[PDB]
């Protein structure tokens, strides 16, 4: 079972600069593609009627050999060598997060200070 | 996972397809071999020219 950070798409639409809409588009479709894909690609494949094959063979314990070999062959799960995003994120927080937010707050302060005066 | 399945099953099915082909072939030459031994039975055996006039005169009759 997978974890999958939930996602509201209209927000995602609203955070991409225009010069980057391209990327964002491809990112969306891949997701959709990928999703469709998993809907159709089953967790595991059909089993294998070993008895039947054992029932119709000719080379001796080939089937026995195979059933054994099949089971307790552990297929590797692919390394996630791909989360450099975590990094590209933390980076854009240096950027977006703090820097902008800090300045926005300060501007909201002065505005407020400016409404202060005007009350008197 | 799917690939392992397909490939193994594929190796298995090969044996069946082969086996099946052998059977067919052989039983071709087998039932066909029948032909050339029966074309030898009538062409030869002058006593298979008697079993000719036989079964055949049993045609005219029945029909009528």
């Amino acid at each position: 079972k997978l974890a999958l950070k939930t996602i509201d798409w209209v927000a995602f639409g609203e955070i991409i600069p225009r010069n980057q809409k391209a990327v964002a588009n491809s990112l969306k479709s891949w997701n959709e593609t990928l999703t469709s894909r998993l809907a159709t690609l089953p967790e595991k494949p059909p089993a294998i009627d070993w008895a039947y094959y054992k029932a119709n063979v000719a080379k001796a314990g080939l089937v026995d050999d195979f059933e054994k070999k099949f089971n307790a062959l552990k297929v590797p799960i692919p390394e996630d060598k791909y989360t450099a995003q975590v990094d590209a994120e933390e980076k854009e927080d240096v950027k977006s997060c703090a820097e902008f937010l800090t300045q926005s707050k300060t501007r909201i302060q002065e505005y407020e200070k400016e409404l202060e005066k005007m009350r008197n | 996972l799917h690939r392992v399945y397909r490939e193994v099953k594929n190796r298995l099915d090969y044996h069946i397809s082969v086996q099946n082909m052998m059977r067919q072939k052989e039983q071709e030459h087998m039932i066909n071999w029948v032909e050339k031994r029966v074309v030898q039975s009538i062409s030869a055996q002058q006593e298979k020219e008697t079993i000719a006039k036989c079964i055949a005169d049993l045609k005219l009759l029945s029909k009528k």
